[PDB]
RNA sequence: UCCUCCUAAAGAGUAACGGAGGAGCACGAAGGUUGGCUAAUCCUGGUCGGACAUCAGGAGGUUAGUGCAAUGGCAUAAGCC
RNA sequence: ACGACCAGGGCUACACACGUGCUACAAUGGCGCAUACAAAGAGAAGCGACCUCGCGAGAGCAAGCGGACCUCAUAAAGUGCGUCGUAGUCCGGAUUGGAGUCUGCAACUCGACUCCAUGAAGUCGGAAUCGCUAGUAAUCGUGGAUCAGAAUGCCACGGUG
């Protein structure tokens, strides 16, 4: 994982969208290609439609989803089975 | 010979019979015996019961069998409930850490499943 | 009770690591040294501590500062 | 009879107070404790049964009554009359002394003990629990083992309801939860 | 050939290539006596243990049982130790 | 547009089958302590001492070096003592949880490494089949290219033999 001395990582355009949706207090789905951005505690309660390569899957944000990244909740490979 | 709930073989040495504890290994067993002032080459044999009470207190400093297994299952069910990629791997039975599934996933997948 | 068929059931002394002393009737014969009793079992404090859920936001804010 | 004396002096006064019973005979009391080991694997050999009765005879100083099949079932490959288990009924002082050694010694000797259930009182006060492993009793020597068994304990009391037995065992500081 | 029920018409009996089932034994205890006991099934709870082993309580009240077919009996048990 | 730009994804999927390899199933060994002997190479957006902190990967300050001068860099197997005493073991290390470091805008998919814990299969491998004639096989470590980082591969090197 990343070093603690660099802190976390988040896209700036995401952090601005978070600051806006925080102040407006709107839970409209934010479509986002930043699968590599760590979720912040100010993101709680937001629908963020993370890209997966093909579309934007909406993610409601929970308390426990903080110390993770947005890409963990958008699986890129669909697999059902062989038979 | 009964530490933290479980029994401990008497014939073996100290670090090994401690490593029978789910939550300690040879490192933490050395830290226990170092905190008790007990030599590592002695057995669970010829120990004073005061020495064993000190040992129980040092193991009780850490997290062990029932606590540790409960915490591990809680962490896994946290991933299960989130529905992350590690949760999906944990409940598909597939390897989590980014290993290969084309070949050699036999630890998580068990033995071979013949196409019948 | 019958006379011979049942095992010997004799009062012995059981002392513990918490210094409890309790005389019970048992089939052991010899004296007994215990490890935990109901007095010294961590059922009323330790098992209460042993839940230990922990916070995810608190780990996050703990690991650094903005 | 230490717990029987503790019953007679403090539990009765407690329950008469916390229930407002008209009579002291209206109070609950424990009646018997039944110790079953259902041994379905003794159909292979009697010595497994013969050793389970020896172990349970050390726990409670009684020779156990070897129980048999009431009827025949084919899913378990038994016929009516096969010795299939062993039980011990404990009454009186031997009941109280076992109940003392139980709640004082053996329940603490349970691996990962974290309490009992209060949802095992069969609607009519009689409590039933089951232990996984006989080594929690100190009567058993650990090397002197043959096979890890398990048994079940059934405390039969005179409580009509379920809560009157729950209050009775709580009066004996019985580790529910 | 023998047994049980119906046909058989409220005593007995009563036929047909009429309707349905069995027997050609078993037991030295599965007999005698004294003493004692009382089922089936289901519900809840409970270690392995599961629809179903064993254990504890409750409902129920013979719906069970009777060495074997059926019928009639059987709690004073003829049933079970 | 079959041309061009960008983000994200993918080339790493997984009921399975094969090839080539690595580590093993231990006692001619595992562990712990002490200790001896190499060659050949690379180095400036680089190699990076010493000293300090950290269990540790590493971090800080920071010399020296375009290098028979300095660094990578203590060779390991070995030997000596003690230890385990034949067990799925003090073998084996997979897997997984937690805590971290570094690189790099950025390690979720999808990096390497460290620490604690975890401790699968495996007790020498069916039919079948491969390599090798002497410093060879076997075994033991070392270095380099590619490369920000990322080898059990590749190309080279010496040790025992
Ligand atoms: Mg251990
Ligand atoms: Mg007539
Ligand atoms: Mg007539
Ligand atoms: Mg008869
Ligand atoms: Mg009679
Ligand atoms: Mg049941
Ligand atoms: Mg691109
Ligand atoms: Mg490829
Ligand atoms: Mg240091
Ligand atoms: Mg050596
Ligand atoms: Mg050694
Ligand atoms: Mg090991
Ligand atoms: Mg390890
Ligand atoms: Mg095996
Ligand atoms: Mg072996
Ligand atoms: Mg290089
Ligand atoms: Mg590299
Ligand atoms: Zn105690």
């Amino acid at each position: 994982p990343r070093s603690l001395k660099k802190g976390p990582f988040i896209d700036l355009h995401l952090l601005k969208k978070v600051e806006k949706a925080v102040e407006s207090g709107d839970k409209k789905p934010l479509r986002t290609w930043s699968r590599r951005s760590t979720i912040f505690p100010n993101m709680i309660g937001l629908t963020i439609a993370v890209h997966n390569g093909r579309q934007h899957v909406p993610v409601f944000v929970t308390d426990e989803m903080v110390g993770h990244k947005l890409g963990e909740f958008a699986p890129t490979r669909t697999y059902r089975g062989h038979a | 010979a009964r530490i933290a709930g479980i029994n401990i073989p008497d014939h073996k040495h100290a670090v090994i019979a401690l490593t029978s504890i789910y939550g300690v290994g040879k490192t933490r067993s050395k830290a226990i015996l170092a905190a008790a002032g007990i030599a590592e080459d002695v057995k669970i044999s010829e120990l004073s019961e005061g020495q064993i009470d000190t040992l129980r207190d040092e193991v009780a400093k850490f997290v062990v069998e029932g606590d540790l297994r409960r915490e591990i299952s809680m962490s896994i069910k946290r991933l299960m409930d989130l529905g992350c990629y590690r949760g999906l791997r944990h409940r598909r039975g597939l390897p989590v850490r980014g290993q290969r599934t084309k070949t050699n996933a036999r630890t998580r997948k068990g033995p071979r499943k013949p196409i019948k | 009770m019958k006379k011979d068929i049942h095992p010997k059931y004799e009062e012995i002394t059981a002392s513990c690591s918490c210094g409890n002393v309790m005389k019970i009737r048992s089939t052991v014969g010899h004296d007994l040294n215990l490890d935990v009793c109901s007095k010294c079992h961590p059922f009323f404090t330790g098992k209460q501590r042993d839940v230990a859920t922990g916070g995810r936001v608190d780990r996050f804010n703990k690991r650094f500062n903005i | 009879a230490k717990l029987h004396d503790y019953y007679k002096d403090e539990v009765v006064k407690k329950l008469m107070t916390e229930f407002n019973y008209n009579s002291v005979m209206q109070v609950p009391r424990v009646e018997k404790i039944t110790l079953n080991m259902g041994v379905g694997e003794a159909i292979a050999d009697k010595k497994l049964l013969d050793n389970a009765a020896a172990d349970l005879a050390a726990i409670s100083g009684q020779k156990p009554l070897i129980t048999k099949a009431r009827k025949s079932v084919a899913g378990f490959k038994i016929r009516q009359g096969y010795p299939i288990g062993c039980k011990v009924t404990l009454r009186g002082e031997r009941m109280w002394e076992f109940f003392e050694r139980l709640i004082t010694i053996a329940v603490p000797r349970i691996r990962d003990f974290r309490g009992l259930s209060a949802k095992s009182f069969d609607g009519r006060g009689n409590y039933s629990m089951g232990v996984r492993e006989q080594i929690i009793f100190p009567e058993i020597d650990y090397d002197k083992v043959d096979r890890v068994r398990g048994l079940d304990i059934t405390i039969t009391t005179t409580a009509k309801s379920d809560e009157e037995g729950r209050a009775l065992l709580a009066a004996f500081d019985f580790p529910f939860r």
